[PDB]
């Protein structure tokens, strides 16, 4: 059971300022580590995959990076169509564990 | 096969 | 273009069972694993269950082991959910997920979720 802790909790930000979320686990993944956006009323959207790949079709201001228990998630430029949640979920073993959100405002 | 699960079958 | 769509839930009495369906279309379902995962009031998400492409293979949180089983049925293009013995713990919104890769249940495609309440 690996453990997945995101931070901040929640952040503000301003039209075209850059966002930076942690999430760090309780052991190695071998670099699976997967985030996604999710907006109300909608599941989540898969936005990167394992070995820190952005999903085609994601804007290419979505970046993330980090290895071991150590991972981070940046939106470079952010606008408003990009409020909503993020999430970071391991898929090295099971049980698949997931963060539980850090909540983004603009 | 990965990690200490399997989604493909043979 | 892929779609899971999502049926049955509902509000049941802690002690009761229900079958959630998740229909697939858009890909050749037997080549992916899928799971179900479920999102509670404070937006928590919770792995469930997966379930590899033939069904040999089926894996389950503890928190459901001896009362839910994942199960799918190929020549339908769908996965199920059956609960059992539930409790007031399992009220979620659940997801019918499918894994992205032949080796990985990393969820792409989400069904639109199905409401249980227990209660």
């Amino acid at each position: 059971d690996i453990e997945l802790t995101q931070s901040p909790a929640s952040l503000s930000v301003a039209t075209g300022e850059k966002v930076t979320i942690r999430c760090m686990t309780s052991t190695d993944i071998d670099d699976d580590m997967n985030w996604y956006q999710q907006k109300p009323g909608e599941p989540p959207k898969f936005l990167i995959s394992e070995g820190n790949t952005l999903r085609p079709g994601v804007p290419s201001r979505f970046s993330s990076s980090g290895t071991g228990t150590d991972f981070v998630f940046t939106i470079e430029n952010t606008l408003s169509e990009d409020v909503g949640d993020y999430y970071c979920l391991q898929s090295f073993n099971v049980p698949l564990t997931f963060g539980c959100g850090t909540k983004l405002e603009i | 096969k990965k990690g200490n699960y399997v989604v493909t079958d043979h | 273009q892929v779609k899971l769509q999502q049926s049955g839930g509902g509000l049941v009495k802690p002690g009761a069972s229900l079958k959630l369906s998740c229909v697939t279309s858009g890909f050749t379902f037997r080549k992916f694993g899928m799971s179900w995962v479920r999102q509670t009031s404070d937006k928590c998400l919770e792995w469930v269950a997966s379930i590899s492409t033939g069904g040999y293979n089926t894996y389950y949180s503890d928190n459901v082991k001896g009362r839910f089983t994942i199960s799918r049925e190929n020549a339908k293009n769908t996965l199920y959910l059956q609960m059992s013995s539930l409790k007031s713990e399992d009220t979620a919104l659940y997801y019918c997920t499918r894994g992205y890769s032949s080796t990985s249940y990393a969820m792409d495609y989400w069904g639109q979720g199905t409401t249980v309440t227990v209660s």
